[PDB]
């Protein structure tokens, strides 16, 4: 049992220091710098090739857990069942993980979204709606984790490829956006999130632009080098002009899913020039 | 099963010093500190609802 | 979701006497006290209170004592000679409110879920 | 004698002896606490039932204003009275039986009525069937 | 025989979920809490004990009590889950101190450190100067996985009581196999 780690030594680079200071910890019978730094050491950016060579230990670790915080034993099996990419047994093999810690732990909330996960990837539409519902019927009673707000606005942000989501999916992608609060994630992912939240709202119905989460900084604080043009468009909502220029400058730039609700842009801005115009 | 007793038959310490181990824990504790404090549940309620 | 509260006029009246009861040593310029009440529906209503001994300091503003002892006896005495009566809240007087609040209303929120505090203003009247 | 099998296998026997023995009495200890638990609870009822100061049974006879009524005791004299705040006082149709206070005096609750089989000479249905044949020759 | 009150302050993080100190380090720590109160209600009894916590949250579970069943019935659901907070811990337990109800007692606090400290020194310093001005003899109890002997709790131990102080014991465990016997082998009778 220590020889399984000797043998699955390799590929963590700078073996000697960390892997037999890994053979060090549990021989302590320890289980928090041990959870902490198998944690650390799943995050190590490799290929993470030896999750067969892990989720064995992963499951003894399990098997005399008794222990350890589950909230973080399902922070890194959804490592593990992200290196499985097969979809058939990890299905299972999450619902086993899921019914062996079945205690009032709120670590399942976030197994169902990573049900779902797997399942906004295959059928998708007839129990997805299902594992969506569940989740905030149990998303009570203590909101101060942020983390069950983090992944089922995320399983709701999945959603949002359905035909009849474009102002629910904006009214979500605002309570992600205020849940969770921090930078803490590259502008590499967060003016993608800017970007597809700004035609989220513009192909919304009842939404227009609804301003000052415009004075929210996550849109113009890093997207004020490109793709201004949005912003550019979005204070001309708010301006309550029809300025014809910069509104088809818009559909010069944004040819896919624009130029086919060109004639509703036209009904907007003619609906909300009268809301200013009258102010 | 066979080998949760058979194991118990060619170890000799790691079968029975951690039994050893397991049980004197247990037994300073869940003798203890859990029937004195039922202890301490009864008596209360006897000067209760009387 | 709570409609309103209902002033029965002893329970202020309650709170202005033990104001003074520390009075004459007070320093600490905040009252502390339990808020019996009746629920009755959405609306609330309120019908008496008591106090409990409070300590609080500005340094590290954090550092302070609801008495549990206190709380549980005291109140079991008033539910003794009136079964009618239950907690619904608490109070505190000094009508600028401090820091130290969320402390306290998360804490008692496990003996009435839906638990609210009342500001009284003892000085200002006017 | 260290370890020649037998010592170790001696030792496993009266290790989990002892930790059934001891338990079994914790199992014994908490079922006690959870029955008396259930005594406590109808102490506790009893405690909140011991308030039941009463309410006068009588009828309404007439209405005499939108909150003033004239009401009738069962053996007593007649009263003016009124309602509580919000008891739907159209509902208090003349000839109802309602509930007063003792001292207030005033309506608590209406509630309806059977008494006197006078009332089942006049007054009850009778939706049972014959299937026609039954009786016969006519 | 002597009137005192004893304030036990428990550790309820995360780090007493682990298994160096055999069973559980909660099962450890609840046995050397099994020990104290039945030290100080036999050896006097007229005092009184209560618990307070430090991780996460500082709790008054129990007041300061003759009685120990009822704090014995609070160390059930503890729930190791908090993050380790030490600055008002203290002086949420000199505070509790100031409201004996009998004033003719001493002032004792006890405290179990199952997890490393992140504190400042010079701010436990002016606590310790503090508690020379208070007159408070604090036995600091180590427990757990521990950065052993640290220069501020052992200079919090010299500066609680200097120029011939008490000698308020800074307890020491050895990790592995032991009992609360090093606990009452000098400290709980000389402390």
């Amino acid at each position: 049992v220590p020889g399984f780690l000797q043998q699955s030594q390799n590929s963590g680079p700078g073996q000697p220091a960390v892997w037999h200071r890994l053979e060090e910890l549990y021989t302590k019978k320890l289980w928090h710098q041990l959870t902490l730094q198998v944690l650390d050491f799943v995050q190590d950016p490799c290929f993470a090739q030896g999750d067969g060579l892990i989720k064995l230990y992963e499951n003894f670790i399990s098997e005399f857990e008794h222990r350890v915080n589950p909230l973080s034993l399902v922070e890194i099996i959804l490592h593990v069942v992200r290196q499985m990419t097969d979809p058939n047994v990890a299905l299972t093999f999450l619902e086993k993980t899921r019914e062996k810690v079945k205690s009032s732990d709120e670590a399942v909330i976030l197994c169902k979204t990573a049900i779902g996960a797997l399942k906004l990837n295959i059928g998708d539409l007839q129990v997805t709606k299902e594992t969506i519902e569940d989740v905030e019927e149990m998303l009570n009673n203590l909101p101060g984790v942020t983390s069950v707000h983090s992944r089922f606005y995320d399983l709701s942000s999945k959603y949002y490829q359905t035909i009849g989501n474009h102002a629910s999916y904006y009214k979500d992608a605002l309570r992600f956006l205020g849940c969770v609060d921090i930078k803490d994630l590259p502008v590499s992912e967060q003016q993608e999130r800017a970007f597809t939240l700004g035609l989220a709202g513009l192909l919304g119905e009842g939404v227009f632009n609804f301003g000052e989460l415009l004075m929210h900084p996550v849109l113009e604080s890093l997207r004020n080098t490109d793709r201004q043009w949005l912003i550019d468009t979005l204070y001309a909502f708010n301006s309550g002009n029809v300025e014809r220029f910069q509104t088809l400058k818009t559909a010069w730039g944004q040819q896919p899913d624009l130029a086919a609700n060109e004639a509703q842009l036209l009904r907007k801005i003619q609906l909300l020039c009268l809301m200013e115009m009258t102010f | 099963e066979q080998d949760g007793i058979g194991e118990e038959v060619l170890k000799m310490s790691t079968e029975e010093i951690i039994q050893r181990t397991r049980l004197l824990d247990s037994e300073i504790k869940i003798m203890k500190s859990e029937v004195l404090r039922v202890t301490h549940e009864l008596q209360a309620m006897k000067d209760k609802i009387k | 979701a709570v409609q309103k509260v209902v002033v029965h006029p002893l329970v202020l009246l309650s709170v202005v006497d033990h104001f003074n009861r520390i009075g004459k040593v007070g320093n600490q310029k905040r009252v502390v006290g339990v808020l019996l009440g009746s629920w009755q529906k959405k609306v609330l209503d309120v019908s008496n209170s008591f106090a409990v001994p409070f300590d609080e300091d500005d340094k590290d503003d954090s550092v302070w004592f609801l008495d549990h002892d206190y709380l549980e006896n005291m109140y079991g005495m008033f539910k003794k000679v009136n079964a009618r009566e239950r907690i619904v809240g608490w109070y505190h007087t000094g009508p600028k409110l401090h820091k130290n609040d969320i402390a306290i209303n998360e804490l008692m929120k496990r003996y009435c879920p839906n638990s609210v505090l009342v500001i009284i203003d003892v000085k200002p009247k006017d | 004698m260290a370890d020649p099998r037998d010592k170790a296998l001696q030792d496993y026997r009266k290790k989990l002896l002892e930790h059934k023995e001891i338990d079994g009495r914790l199992k014994e200890l908490r079922e006690q606490l959870k029955e008396l638990t259930k005594q406590y609870e109808k102490s506790e009822n009893d405690l909140k039932a011991l308030q039941s100061v009463g309410q006068i049974v009588g009828e309404v006879l007439k209405q005499l204003t939108e909150e003033k009524f004239i009401v009738k005791a069962t053996n007593g004299p007649r009263y003016v009275v009124g309602c509580r705040r919000q008891l739907d006082k159209s509902k208090l149709k003349p000839g109802t039986r309602v509930a007063l206070d003792m001292t207030t005096l005033t309506i608590m609750r209406y509630l309806p009525r059977e008494v006197d089989p006078l009332v089942y000479n006049m007054s009850h249905e009778d939706p049972g069937n014959v299937s026609y044949s039954e009786i016969g020759g006519l | 025989m002597v009137l005192e009150s004893t304030m036990v302050c428990v550790d309820n993080s995360e780090y007493m979920r682990n298994g160096d100190f055999l069973p559980t380090r909660l099962q450890a720590q609840q046995d050397a809490v099994n020990i104290v109160c039945h030290s100080k209600t036999r050896s006097n009894p007229e005092n009184n004990v209560g618990l307070i916590t430090l991780a996460n949250d500082c709790e008054v579970l129990t007041t300061l009590t003759p009685d120990t069943g009822r704090i014995l019935s609070k160390l059930h659901t503890v729930q190791p889950k908090g993050k380790i907070t030490f600055c008002t811990g203290i002086r949420v337990a000199h505070l509790a101190l100031k409201h004996r109800q009998g004033k003719n007692h001493k002032m004792r606090i006890i405290a179990f450190v199952g997890s490393p400290v992140e504190d400042n020194e010079k701010d436990l310093v002016k606590l310790a100067k503090r508690l020379k001005k208070e007159k408070v003899n604090v036995d600091i109890i180590n427990f757990g996985e521990e950065e052993v002997n640290t220069e501020k709790l052992t200079a919090f131990v010299n500066t609680l009581n200097g120029k011939d102080g008490t000698g308020s014991h800074l307890v020491t465990v050895p990790p592995g196999p032991s009992l609360a016997d090093a606990l009452i082998s000098s400290p709980i009778l000389a402390g």
